[PDB]
């Protein structure tokens, strides 16, 4: 009817309303809340910017203040993700080249699905946090603190030797406790991957020589075999280590 | 003629005869809002519809409603 | 604010039990309108058939701008639901829209039982069994259905 399809609390006839470029119509004040809230949890996703209905991007003159910083973040991430996919050599991947699969001809789409990016609190740019797990994706919501998300460059605890090509723009650290790209940076000293952060009380307590050695899984697992998940020589589990530039070895 | 509700409310309309296979109703779905049959499931009365059964296989009558959920 | 979320939760309830989604019940369990209980019946075609499955639902203060917290309280053998009753469902996380309603979530969960997704599984063991030995998967699913859900 005259019902606003965002908040089913209303007819549009009731307070300030607008028609998106997409065509259908919502309360102005509702569209704003959708765009202020952004995504759920720490990992940047852009589900929220599509139209509740037709799921084409939300657009409007009156909303440009909100959309503008978003488009720029979306740009930043699409850029970084697509790059990482190519460097990682997954752009020819079968999940892109097979007609009728989800991201047929959508390299950017596949990559942003596959990789997990976070907004750094110090600067304000996205950084890479690892392959997105499912286990993190049915974990907590926003029982998290954005101050602890910090890109490699802003948490340079290893005064690391910069990459000549890409300055420090794609610098990444190991989890202190396992063989994974880090996500969080807590107590301004310690890098944690997603799982180890979840379990940081434990992880901190384990004596350094009792930690798993390479190859090391999160939360104290000893992975079987001989090759490191990060394909790098590194110091024993329990010491900080700058992994270098993320694109250039991947 | 029957309707198809998307999860997010967006309704779409289709002309059909009973004997229509759900195969080609997934196809006839692409022709309108253009999604690959391979990603779309159809739910009627809590039953997930099987590719290549009729609609009156499922007792689907004039002016019924299905739901498109997709992976 | 929460009064807004409440007006929306009452609407969804009124809309629901006056036109329920096929094979599911849901509703507040006390006078606290943010805490609901729900049941989903095992779909007719699935090894879960004849089972009644109980869920818990917590609505956030700013519903529906954030999704509800939804879990199984009935043990169930399924690749995308863990031993804590956590459900791997996109529309509850990255793919949530305020246009969705509990009806749509329950319909969505029910479909998930009709047809699991082994590709990105939450329980990779059960995922494996499903992909490699279907007969086995049904047996254990039905067996679990008989122990826990009847
Ligand atoms: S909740 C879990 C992830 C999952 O079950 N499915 C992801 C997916 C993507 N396309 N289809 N299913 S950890
Ligand atoms: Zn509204
Ligand atoms: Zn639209
Ligand atoms: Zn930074
Ligand atoms: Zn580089
Ligand atoms: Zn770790
Ligand atoms: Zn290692």
């Amino acid at each position: 009817d005259d019902m606003c399809m965002i908040c089913f609390t209303e007819a549009l006839s009731a307070a300030p309303a607008i028609q998106l470029d997409c065509s259908h119509i919502f309360h102005l004040q509702c569209c704003r809340r959708v765009l202020e809230n952004r995504w759920l949890g720490p990992r940047i996703t852009f589900g929220f910017i599509s139209c509740p209905i037709c799921k084409n991007k939300i657009n409007h003159i009156v909303l440009k203040d909100l959309l503008d910083p978003i488009k720029e973040l979306y740009e930043d991430v699409r850029r970084k993700a697509l790059m990482r996919l190519e460097y990682e050599g997954l752009h020819k991947s079968e999940a892109i080249t097979t007609p009728g699969v989800r991201f047929y001809n959508d390299p950017a789409g596949y990559a942003m699905n596959r990789y997990a990016y976070y907004v750094c609190y110090k600067c304000r740019k996205a950084y890479f946090g690892g392959e997105a797990r499912c286990d993190a994706e049915a974990g907590r919501g926003d029982d998290y603190d954005p101050r602890e998300l910090i890109c490699g460059a802003c948490s340079d605890v290893s005064r690391a030797q910069m990459c000549p090509k890409h300055g420090t723009d794609f610098l990444e650290y190991k989890c202190r406790y396992c063989c994974s790209v880090a996500v969080f940076f807590c107590f301004g000293t310690t890098h944690f991957c997603n799982a180890c952060h979840d379990d940081f009380q434990r992880m901190t307590s384990i004596p350094k020589e009792e930690l798993p050695h390479c190859p090391a899984g999160p939360k104290g697992k000893q992975l079987e075999g001989t090759e490191c998940p990060l394909h790098v020589v590194h110091p024993p589990t329990g010491e900080e280590f700058a992994l270098g530039c993320g694109v250039c070895r991947n | 003629q029957i309707f198809v509700k998307t999860l997010t409310g967006k309704t779409i309309t289709l002309e059909v005869e009973p004997s229509d296979t759900i195969e080609n109703v997934k196809a006839k779905i692409q022709d309108k809002e253009g999604i690959p049959p391979d990603q779309q499931r159809l739910i009627f009365a809590g039953k997930q519809l099987e590719d290549g059964r009729t609609l009156s296989d499922y007792n689907i009558q004039k002016e019924s409603t299905l739901h498109l959920v997709l992976r | 604010g929460p009064g807004s979320a409440l007006k929306r939760i009452n609407k969804e309830l009124s809309d629901l039990a006056r036109d329920p989604p096929a094979q599911s019940r849901a509703g507040p369990v006390g006078d606290d309108m943010f805490h609901w209980q729900a049941t989903i019946m095992g779909p007719n075609d699935s090894p879960y058939q004849g089972g009644v499955f109980f869920l818990t639902i917590h609505f956030p203060t700013d519903y529906p701008f954030k999704p509800p917290k939804v879990a199984f309280t009935t043990r169930i053998y399924h690749p995308n639901i863990n031993s804590n009753g956590s459900i791997c469902l996109d529309i509850l996380r990255s793919q949530w829209s305020p246009a969705l309603t509990i009806s749509k979530v329950l319909l969505s969960i029910s479909s998930l039982l009709s047809d699991p997704n082994p590709d990105d599984p939450l329980v990779p063991e059960i995922a494996r069994i499903y992909k490699t030995d279907r007969d086995k998967y049904n047996r254990i699913s039905r067996e679990w259905t008989q122990k826990y859900a009847m």
